[PDB]
């Protein structure tokens, strides 16, 4: 049965040692190790050159962690006990210790750069400035997850009498706004499995047993987060309620088992860090613990790839060992088309709202249009070699560039289809005129 | 001028800032040799400046006489400057040739405070501190651990008031300051703190700590274990947490070529026991021959019948460590617990720290540290021999720090096998000195010459003359339940013919509370002052002396008969 | 006037000079996109563009320069890893005669980046100096059956790498040039 | 760019090559230090140690103090005559 | 049985992989004595009890059956590194062991690696001694072969292919043989 806990992002169990990782993200990573009755922590960052990494003791035994490029947050979910720490020393630190009721315990935390923010297992919220003021206090579903990308704030929440939900807000200096309120979530649950398999993985249950393995906002601010099931999900349209959609964006164990050469390598697992426009960065362990210890492994790099693909057909299409599987033309081109389409016009609402951060990310979405066409072109040169006009004149409909339908004006001609090079010169001539208009 | 534990990194940052410059050498570091603690200090610091680009020289010192001559030829250009394990005790705004406008080149309007175009930095470990460096200079820039503004508050106070005052009233205040500072001054010199501890908690602050740096840390706090116990006793903790916070996970894993472990585990007051063999490893202790009496064959029967008890074939005690039979190097640890007590030798048993580097096995920092003073010592009209000697001794200072880098286990070996020879030199000497019952025994003070003996000459150098005080001291501390005393120490040289001369506290058995504090500085400086006689001062450790061969006697009675001892 | 040890050959610091003007992967730890480096040999603009944990390709002495500090992680080849090098080692035994095709840099790549770059590596580094070893002494085998066909007109050799030819050079060309002296002897 | 072994039509031989050497290294072409070493640049730093005792000395980087067993850590393109001519060692 | 394997097998390893800084020491060495046809391995003590100390217990309490483990070992890896026929391989050990003087060996010492010095006073001349061995049955001329090694055998009498109580000879027409020599310390 369900019990609540608490979480942060991406971290370890001890397992048998005396040492741990707390939490995770794209700037650093935070560890701790227990010295008899106290406890040693250390902080790290990936860019050496604007922080400095360092240590101190804990006599309380943190439990809860949150970290941002501005300073730290510590928690003690027993106890009530919390801690904020600037990375400057300008600033100095400063704590305090919340009211608790019989049983209860904070669940998570977070901050943003003016913001505080604590959740409990009892369905209460509290809130503070930056220097422990109090601001509001509100009663909600149970919080399970908590995260944030300066003004922009992400939260899960969960009940047994209410199910799984989500809320996205923006707490703007100028005004707070919510833009979702524990509206409900889509996600994969772990628990069929954990009742079931009885895997000795239920060590990583108890430490989570919610099962959600990670969660951030993107590169652009777009809310993420990576199931149970071990696969990607990004939230669409969340500016337009009435167009909002979830987007299945990768398997992890789709590319493994292709990876492998389609073979079942349950040695192997993946451990996500952030998002990078199109790339993930993740680590991948290998062995009986299905996450990382120290000394830090180097990260990896992968991309992202549409659901398309099929095991047993892939098998058939393929037919030194472990050579990964060949795949028809038409699935690649296809599954180009759709990944092109999403990237264009998640760029474009990123752009029509937020504008560019550098000055250049239009060109990207030039060169995503151009593969676009370009995908689209081999679809439909495959459907004029078929003789099916109808469908090749559907796909006609899509291509964007005069370019592109000169193109497959050759092309329709070369496929001896001279129906089909009137009707796309007809489309031709109808764009040239709404061109021209 | 000072800066404490809570800015250390802002005199690292100042110095990085303020020798930029590529073209000249805008660092140099000045380095006392026979001296540990300021050998691995230096060590530590450059290879963080190596990290940094910082271009630099070091220059290796004997004692004041050499480091006169040195900064007098040091060139205009060079903004920043080290002094590494000495100064701390003396003026040295007095004893350098400076006048501060001079080096002035900006003063802050708003703070007041003056930018000086050379910097002078002061790490040094001995006590009191000369109140000129601390509140009287703006040039001299000294670390301190809290030890000043714990300490110092009626002499911050009276040396202020004192100089701020330049009829009873004004009769009263200078008499009462007066009586501060001379109550301050003219006490004895002591060691308080480690070089290197200071050192690495700087590292801890930017975040450069590493295994390679905790092992140098632990490598110069073990040299005091041996004369400052307290000391070693006090930062010892700290040492455990660093050395179970840096090991890695998945501990005890199989080894590889690679695999490199420093771990704690058992460590006993032996000379070194994993080399040579567990005999001679309690033949040569500087501890057994004081609770057994080794110099006569009463005690070393004692040696014999013990081993006998045991159950160890006194054959094979005798046989090279590593070829011992591995039953007996793992059942040790456990005959050990059973038979040390009806020798009343049970303080043996300690903890200490083991490092080794893939299969070419196991050191403690305790045999390592044997190792490197080793080299010191021996590796390879009057003023020109003096020079020569003086310049001999540097050479060494190099051929003990190739020996810090795990490519050179070569040179490491051949430590060990200067060291051992040491040990037995001096063991040879020391049952002659108290067969013939050399020691003098005065009221105040033991006394003890050496006219004559196998070879006198491995006694010129001041190291190898303090581990024969310290094997004396050792039996006189357990010889008697009463009257500890100081001691002098003194051995001729044939071709100066002057007596090298030392002078040794007491100290408190090793089982058992301020500590004690050399007065022999004071004492030798009087009479030095007073005196007709022919002498030296010029040592950074001033408890060391030199003595033309006629003029002894006078010294000594007039030291006898001052009051100082 | 030049020296007499570098009248027809290459020394080996010469072999990783000319090595070390290759491309290699890197993940810098520090941002430079928006003073500039302003190099002459190479491209200049990916060390001008760079962003933290951002993959890129530079020169490999510029990349082994930042790898001396803490602003630059080396990514490995994807050959030196030990699948690969398992599957070399099969190909070797499998065809007794016909070198497998490892680029023409292997070994001194390999010894550079054990030195420089022990930390980087996904494998563990212990078995990796274990196959390179096993790959260089079938090698060395292959090699000593190929010198009983040292004749007056040509060889042909094939993957062997750029240090394994010139270890051999001043023996081939030497015992080559006596047997064609010999011959031609004979045809005046 | 010692004589009583040459003959003397050698050893005025060896003057005129010396005055061909310098006039090839003046002029154009005098970038690039035709005397120089052979060796290619392995590193930028590099720790070396005071063999001799040659005092202050001047050189086109600057001055050194060559003050005996102490040890630099310096640019190898500075100090390389230095260690051709013996004054130093690489440690 | 199966622990004659499992010796071989770690002394195998032994050679395949000790290293101490970068250079596998004993695979180079191997390979480069072959290369002047000397068949022989010049181990160390000391790294032996490095790479681990019970392999060297092994060797210590039962050196005359446990060496030519090691020494068929050093065959199998001598082929490994030149081959895609050879004789079995020497074994030569050194070690820094405390020195027994001469006068003092005695029955506490029978079958121990004994490390001593002296002076040499007389050396013989060398013989020959069997290695492989071919035999011939007297009766039903049927003909097998025999092994020997060097360590503290007659002639079997097993007869095979009744056959007779003593029925074998030797073929010296088709057998391998090594020197001997004998010495004199003082
Ligand atoms: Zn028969």
């Amino acid at each position: 049965k369900f019990r609540y806990m608490p979480f942060s992002p991406a971290g370890t169990p001890f397992g048998f040692t005396d040492r741990r990782y707390l939490t995770m993200n794209e700037v650093g990573y935070v560890s701790t190790v227990k010295n008899s009755e106290q406890y040693s922590i250390t902080v790290s960052f990936f860019d050496v050159g604007r922080f400095r990494e360092y240590h101190f003791e804990d006599l309380f035994g943190y439990d809860l962690c949150f970290l941002n490029e501005k300073g730290t947050l510590f928690g003690q979910s027993k106890t009530g006990q919390i801690q904020y720490r600037p990375h400057d020393s300008i600033h100095s630190n400063w704590t305090k210790i919340i009211p608790l009721q019989a049983g209860e315990r904070i669940t998570s935390v977070a901050a943003t750069p003016v913001r505080v923010i604590v959740g409990t297992s009892l369905g209460y919220f509290r809130s503070f400035n930056q220097f422990g003021v109090p601001f509001a206090v509100e009663k909600t579903s149970p919080i399970v997850a908590l995260t944030a990308q300066n003004y922009r704030v992400f939260s899960v929440h969960y009940s047994q009498f209410h199910g799984l939900s989500y809320s996205l807000s923006e707490l703007g200096t100028s005004s707070k706004r919510y833009y979702k309120r524990e509206c409900p979530l889509p996600m994969s649950l772990p628990n069929i499995n954990s009742d079931m398999k009885k895997d000795a993985n239920l060590d990583y249950y108890n430490f989570n047993p919610m099962g959600i393995k990670s969660l951030f906002f993107s590169s652009y601010g777009d809310p993420c987060i990576f199931g149970s099931d071990n696969t990607l999900l990004l939230l669409s349209k969340w500016r337009s309620p009435e167009e909002s959609k979830w987007l299945p964006i990768l398997d992890s164990n789709m590319e493994i088992w292709k990876m492998s050469g389609g073979k079942e390598t349950t040695d192997i697992h993946v451990w996500p860090l952030a998002l990078a426009y199109d790339t993930l960065n993740c680590i991948l362990v290998k062995g009986k613990h299905i996450w990382p210890e120290f000394p830090l492994p180097l990260p990896s790099e992968m991309e992202i790839r549409m659901p398309v693909f099929v095991k047993s057909k892939l098998l058939e299409e393929n037919k030194e060992e472990d050579k990964e599987i060949q795949i028809p033309v038409s699935m690649a081109a296809e599954e180009e088309y759709l990944r092109s389409k999403v990237l264009s016009e998640l760029l474009t609402d990123t752009l029509e709202n937020d504008g560019e951060m550098y000055g250049n990310e239009n060109e990207v979405l030039a060169a995503l249009n151009g593969a676009y066409d370009k995908a689209l072109l081999r679809l439909f040169a495959s459907a004029c070699s078929d003789q099916n006009v109808e469908k090749a004149l559907s796909l006609a409909h899509e291509l964007k560039q005069d370019r592109a339908l000169t193109a497959a004006v050759k092309i329709s001609e070369r496929a001896e289809l001279p129906s089909l090079v009137k009707k796309i010169n007809n489309i031709r001539e109808a764009r040239y005129e709404q061109q021209l208009k | 001028m000072y800066y404490g534990i809570s800015q250390f990194s802002e005199a690292y940052n100042k110095i990085l800032r303020n020798s930029s410059s590529h073209s000249s050498c805008q660092l140099v570091i000045f380095v006392s040799c026979l001296n540990i603690d300021a050998l691995c200090a230096t060590k530590m610091l450059s290879l963080l400046f190596k990290k940094q680009l910082v271009q630099s020289q070091i220059v290796p010192i004997f004692g004041y006489s050499e480091l006169r001559r040195h900064y007098s030829q040091l060139d205009d250009n060079i903004n920043s400057l080290l002094l590494v394990g000495f100064g701390g005790v003396i003026d040295l705004e007095a004893f350098l040739e400076i006048d501060p406008q001079e080096y002035v080149i900006d003063t802050d309007e708003k703070s007041g405070e003056q930018s000086f175009r050379r910097d002078i930095y002061v790490l040094d470990a001995h006590r009191p501190w000369n109140l000129d460096n601390i509140f009287g200079s703006q040039i001299i820039q000294c670390f301190d651990d809290g030890t000043v503004d714990d300490t110092l508050g009626e002499q911050k106070e009276a040396y202020y008031k004192l100089l701020e005052l330049d009829r009873k009233q004004r009769k009263k205040q200078i008499h009462e300051y007066e009586g501060v500072l001379e109550e301050y001054y003219s006490q004895g010199t002591t060691v308080v703190n480690s070089i290197s501890a200071q050192i690495y908690s700087l590292l801890s602050a930017i975040g450069e700590t590493n295994l390679s740096n905790l092992w140098l840390n632990i490598l110069g706090t073990t040299s005091l274990d041996i004369a400052y116990a307290q000391v070693y006793n006090r930062l010892y903790p700290l040492l455990q947490d660093e050395v179970k916070r840096l090991t890695p996970s998945s501990r005890n894993s199989v080894k590889t070529p690679d695999t490199l472990t420093l771990n704690i585990q058992p460590d006993y007051y032996l000379f070194l026991l994993r080399h040579s063999s567990l005999y001679d490893s309690f033949y040569y202790s500087n501890y057994v021959n004081a609770k057994l009496s080794l110099w006569n064959e009463n005690g070393k029967k004692r040696l014999h019948k013990m081993f006998a008890r045991m159950g160890i074939p006194l054959s094979t005690a005798q046989e090279t460590w590593l070829y011992m039979d591995h039953s007996i190097k793992r059942e040790l640890g456990i005959i050990f617990d059973k038979n040390l007590d009806r020798y009343g030798l049970q303080d043996i048993i300690r903890d200490g720290f083991v490092r080794t580097l893939g299969y070419r096995g196991s050191i403690s920092a305790s045999e390592f540290v044997e190792a490197l003073t080793a080299l010191l010592e021996v590796g390879n009209n009057s003023a020109q021999k003096l020079t020569n000697l003086r310049k001999r001794w540097v050479s060494n200072f190099w051929l003990s720090w190739d020996a810090l880098d795990d490519r050179k286990v070569e040179l490491l070996n051949r430590g060990i096998q200067l060291a051992q020879d040491l040990q037995r030199a001096i063991f040879n000497t020391g049952v002659a000195i108290l067969e013939k019952k050399l020691i003098k025994h005065l009221r105040i003070y033991r006394l003890c010459v050496l006219q004559d003996g196998p070879d006198l000459d491995l006694y010129r150098n001041p190291l190898t003359l303090l581990r024969l005080g310290n094997w004396l001291i050792e039996c006189c501390a357990e010889s008697e339940d009463k009257q500890l005393l100081p001691m002098v120490l003194a051995s001729i040289d044939e071709n100066t013919d002057t007596y090298l001369v030392a002078g040794l506290t007491p100290r408190y058995p090793r089982g058992l509370k301020k500590p004690i504090l050399n007065n022999f500085s004071m004492a030798f400086q009087q009479i030095t002052a007073e005196t007709d006689a022919k002498v030296r001062i010029d040592n950074f450790e001033s408890s060391i002396i030199e003595i033309r061969r006629e003029d002894l006697s006078p010294f000594l009675e007039k030291l006898t008969l001052s009051g100082l001892l | 006037s030049l020296p007499a040890h570098l009248q027809q050959t290459f020394s080996p610091e010469e072999i990783q000079f000319i090595v070390e003007n290759e491309p290699i992967k890197i993940f810098p730890r520090i941002t430079t996109r928006q003073t500039r480096w302003q190099l002459i040999t190479t491209d200049d603009k990916a060390l001008n563009n760079m962003v933290a944990m951002r993959s890129t390709e530079v020169v490999l002495w510029i990349a082994l320069l930042l790898k001396q500090q803490s602003k630059c992680s080396i990514v490995a080849p994807q050959w030196l890893t030990t699948k690969e090098l398992d599957r070399k080692i099969q190909y070797e035994k499998t065809h007794p005669d016909r070198f497998s095709e490892l680029p023409w840099n292997w070994l001194v790549l390999a010894r550079i980046l054990f030195n420089k770059a022990k930390d980087d590596f996904h494998d563990p580094i212990h078995e990796l100096r274990g196959k390179i070893q096993d790959l260089r002494e079938i090698r060395q085998i292959k090699v000593l059956k190929g010198l009983k066909y040292l004749n007056e007109s040509h060889l042909q050799l094939d993957n062997l790498s750029l240090l394994e030819i010139n270890e051999l050079r001043p023996f081939i060309t030497e015992i080559m040039d006596k047997l064609r002296e010999i011959h031609t002897a004979s045809l005046t | 760019n010692d004589t009583n072994n040459l003959s003397h039509q050698e050893q005025e031989y060896l003057k005129e090559y010396c005055d061909l050497i310098t006039d090839l290294k003046s002029g154009d072409l005098v970038d690039i230090d035709l005397s120089g070493s052979l060796v290619p640049p392995s590193d930028v730093f590099i720790d070396v140690r005071v063999l001799k005792d040659a005092g202050e000395i001047q050189t086109e980087y600057g001055v050194f103090n060559l003050i005996k067993d102490s040890q630099f850590f310096v640019r190898q393109s500075d100090v390389e005559r230095l260690i051709q001519q013996g004054y130093l060692q690489k440690i | 049985d199966d622990d004659n394997t499992e010796i071989i097998k770690s002394f195998k390893n032994f050679i395949l992989e000790f290293r101490l800084d970068s250079q596998f020491i004993y695979r180079d060495q191997l390979r480069n004595n072959i290369l002047v046809k000397n068949y022989s391995l010049t181990v160390n003590m000391e790294h032996l009890i490095g790479y681990n100390e019970d392999i060297y217990k092994k060797l210590s309490d039962e050196p005359s059956d446990i060496i030519p483990l090691f020494e068929t070992a050093i065959t199998q890896v001598a082929k490994r590194i030149s081959i895609l026929s050879l004789p079995t391989f020497q074994l030569i050990l050194n070690s820094n062991a405390n020195q027994i003087p001469l006068r003092d060996l005695d029955s506490e010492h029978v079958s121990k690696i004994v490390r001593l010095s002296g002076i040499i006073i007389s050396t013989s001349v060398l013989s020959s001694r069997a290695t492989y061995l071919s035999i011939m049955c007297r009766n039903c001329r049927h003909t097998t072969s025999i092994t020997i090694n060097n360590f503290n055998v007659s002639l079997p009498r097993s007869c095979l292919s009744n056959c007779g109580p003593d029925p074998y000879i030797i073929i010296h027409e088709s057998s391998k043989f090594i020197d001997q020599q004998f010495l004199k310390l003082q």
